[PDB]
């Protein structure tokens, strides 16, 4: 998932 | 062409790294002639007193049984002296050099059509190059356990037989690939060590007192050799059962963990392998001691036709 | 100090792996990062509306892209901060299932990184035979654990730096590292 | 693979001798060793300063009656390295001039060792009327040479193995391997 | 009085004796072994009853069955030598064999056989026929021992010079001068009762074997092995038998003059080596002092020193040197 979430 | 740049500055402690590398790329690469003149010149720094300028050598004659492989019988006495370096490092990279070196080395003395008197002392010098390698699984230093372990994977998997259900790899060299006119070795008495070999890993795979880094090189490498030659299935999904059942107690709980992930990536890859069928009832209790569903578990299960089936049934039955 | 080719291995090679990078290099050690996902994926309007990105394209450009679509939005969240950390550190985010780079030690950020790294390397034939510890020490994706585990890789691979034979001692140091911050390290050993 | 009892006789019974011993054990000979010395010696510091100790010590102790002196320096010089592939061998260095088994081939390491050997046995009144072989291959006393030693004294009793009547053909066997190996092969005959 | 010791035993070898029909080689060797240790050592009073049922095993197939019947009968003859008659044709019949193997070791086993078969009958006061007959076969094994000096195996030829050294010192006299050896037996030893043979006849065949000897150690094309071998069989028999010291050191001073062309570099020294030894041996001796100045001239020419041949030389009071001077011109 996301980079940071 | 004429040994141009001849990069023999010697003063540099460090740089002797640099030019046994630069040397490397042309005289074993580019321009693959002339590197028979150049071994005497780099092979006397393997009596170096740095640690790293030894290890470049070890590169260097890795490398040239790879590009020039007849070289053998000349490069070789300083792979067993290098074996007994007084430095782990350099130990560590014999071993690891050794793995391409005794494949490369069996394959050129296999297609010897008269075996001279320097292809029979490079074969001798290698038969105690494997047997001093062995002898290392009860070494002091740990990185050399794991890396012993891992060199007598090959060897097992080299010197034994392949059938229809090996995984198929690009290079795969085994007793059927070694001729019957061959005399320096018998494929009677490889496949006897390489049996012996195997004896040795499952009994060392079953010991209370191992490290987890051996616990889990030692896992890796029997899976290696049960799918390349799935004529070990049978005992190394045993081993594997023994292992899950008694777990050593020299493991800390973060290494308990770490076994076990790495135990159920081996028992995944082999229940892939067809030559598991015998055994996919088995392997199935450990992954779902592992955790795994009972879906994933269907998913690596592979297709099969049902006469095939039928043989490798009855099969099973008449080996009973 | 001590020669390790080390690499830090995350999803996205944008947040996690690149604070630990940042600290890596600033002490001296061979450093390399990066994302085991598929794509580089970025926060932005919306949970259903994430910046998606290919493995490659540089920090440069995701940076420019982000300033246009809202510049004021992605300096409040720190997007731009963060692309402007990696723009000088390197180029692009590198995906690690694409290098043929070999190292001494890899840190995973989470048990879904390390698993894709273990598969990954065990899908390939082993022909080298080096062998490579792989180590995973969990971190949160957000800028402040981000940070904080940043500390904790870099202490880790400093201490691990200090030994004169870390293949001989480095179980026992794990041991000692996870009692005293009360952690799991989870670590097994993988060939090239 | 041959049922020939071989001996590999030196000094002390420590380093070329086990040297040797190890090399031959795997190959699957029927193999022994002894020293010709009057006690066993070890090589540390001052050229004439040398650990000296009974032949019946077992080389365990050795490494321990090494506890009071460094631990560090035998580590320099891979002395408890080669002490404590002795002990996975055997238990004690043995001395020839006690022995009681008999051989087919007795290989010393140096010419002084070779007229030990023949003094002891042509001292004692023959009785089974049973002659063995007694070669002479020159090793020097240090630890690199100690190791090619054990490859020419292996190679040398692997090809005396493959004759189908050893007696009859030694002599030439010898004069070829003279030749190939461009060395000088002490060889006599001796009576138990 | 009686107990259970020989019954069980009897017993136990039974089952081997009856094993052995149906064992393998390798499986026949290991019962003979244990059959031999028994019936020859723990229950010696079941000898004679088993003998044909190890003494037919001689005919096996097997060269290393014959080999382990040749050790059970050099055995019987150092242990039980009252049944000398009953094993001795064996002996000779093996020594026919077509395995060199078995050649050589019943060589090997002839030198205690024919030592022990010798103190046996000569020291029987009344002796049978089956004496004479041992004797007769005994005479035959020296013969065809002799006989192998010229056998085409280097290994045979070997054995063979080892076992005519044995022959030649058991069949001349011992004197004073002769190295004091526990078990040594000479034509001192034989009675004047003994009819079987005679002491002049046993002189005069050891004196032919030793004349054999010293022409086959100065031969051209003669192997390295037997050369070496040759040489300390007349060391032995000059030091045990000082009456042979002349010729022996005469034979050693031809060699060092005149090495065979047939020998290569390192077998010169090898040759030279073992040489030099027994030069030393013999100055030692106290019948060597005629000799002593040939005997150093030779020390030299191999690189002794002075001072390393003179330790050599035994002290003598000046009494028993007038005698030896003496006894040297007299004879002359």
């Amino acid at each position: 998932p996301t980079s940071p979430s | 062409v004429v040994d141009w740049c001849n990069e023999l500055v010697i003063a540099s402690p460090s740089t002797k790294c640099e030019l046994l590398a630069k040397v490397q790329e042309t005289v074993l690469g580019s321009c693959a002639e002339l590197a028979e003149e150049f071994l005497e010149s780099v092979l006397s720094l393997a009596h170096d007193s740095n640690m790293e300028v030894r290890k470049q050598v070890v590169a260097f004659v890795e490398q040239v049984c790879k590009v020039k492989v007849e070289l053998l019988p000349h490069v070789i006495n300083v792979v067993s002296m290098l074996l007994r370096d007084n430095s782990a490092q350099v130990i560590k990279r014999v071993i690891q050099a050794c793995g391409s070196i005794y494949k490369n080395g069996l394959q050129y003395l296999c297609s010897l059509m008269e075996p001279g008197d320097s292809a029979e002392q490079a074969w001798n010098i290698l038969s105690l190059i494997k047997a001093q390698i062995l002898d290392m699984i009860d070494n002091e230093n740990d990185g050399i356990r794991t890396n012993a372990i891992k060199f007598l994977e090959g060897v097992v998997v080299l010197q034994s037989f392949a059938d229809e259900d090996s995984l198929k790899r690009d290079g795969d060299f085994s007793l059927a690939d070694v001729p019957d006119h061959c005399t320096l070795f018998r494929r009677e008495k490889l496949q006897e060590e390489g049996n012996n070999i195997l004896d040795i890993l499952l009994q060392f795979h079953g010991t209370t007192h191992i490290s987890s880094v051996n616990l889990i090189a030692c896992t890796s490498s029997l899976c290696t050799i049960a799918k390349m030659r799935p004529i070990f299935m049978g005992a190394v999904v045993e081993a594997f059962k023994q292992l899950n059942a008694n777990l050593p107690p020299t493991l800390t709980d973060s290494q308990v963990s770490s076994v076990r992930k790495s135990l159920k990536m081996q028992l995944q890859t082999l229940l892939k392998n067809r030559g598991a069928f015998e055994f996919a009832s088995t392997i199935r209790g450990m992954l779902v001691d592992l955790g795994s569903s009972t879906n994933e578990i269907q998913k690596l299960i592979p297709k099969m036709d049902k006469q095939e089936m039928a043989r490798r049934q009855k099969r099973i039955l008449e080996n009973a | 100090p001590s020669k390790l080719a080390v690499a830090v291995v995350d999803s996205s090679n944008m947040n996690r792996s690149m604070e630990a990078h940042n600290f890596l290099a600033k002490k001296g050690f061979n450093v390399r990062s990066y994302g085991t996902g598929e794509r580089v994926k970025l926060p932005g309007m919306a949970f259903d509306k994430p910046n998606v990105y290919e493995f490659g394209t540089k920090y440069e450009d995701i940076y420019r892209d982000l300033e246009s679509k809202d510049k004021e939005f992605y300096t409040q969240n720190g997007l731009l901060h963060m692309l402007d950390r990696n723009r000088r550190i390197k180029k692009c985010p590198e995906r690690f299932q694409d290098t043929k780079e070999q190292f001494d030690i890899i840190v995973t950020v989470e048990e879904r990184v390390y698993d894709l790294v273990v598969m990954h390397m065990e899908s390939m034939e082993s022909v080298d035979n080096r062998p490579v510890h792989v180590l995973n020490v969990d971190v949160v994706n957000n800028a402040e654990d981000a940070l904080m585990g940043a500390f904790v890789i870099t202490d880790m691979i400093n201490m691990m730096a200090k030994s004169t034979d870390l293949d001989n001692d480095i179980d026992e140091l794990i041991q000692e590292f996870e009692e005293r911050r009360k952690r799991v390290i989870l670590h097994s050993v993988l060939f090239y």
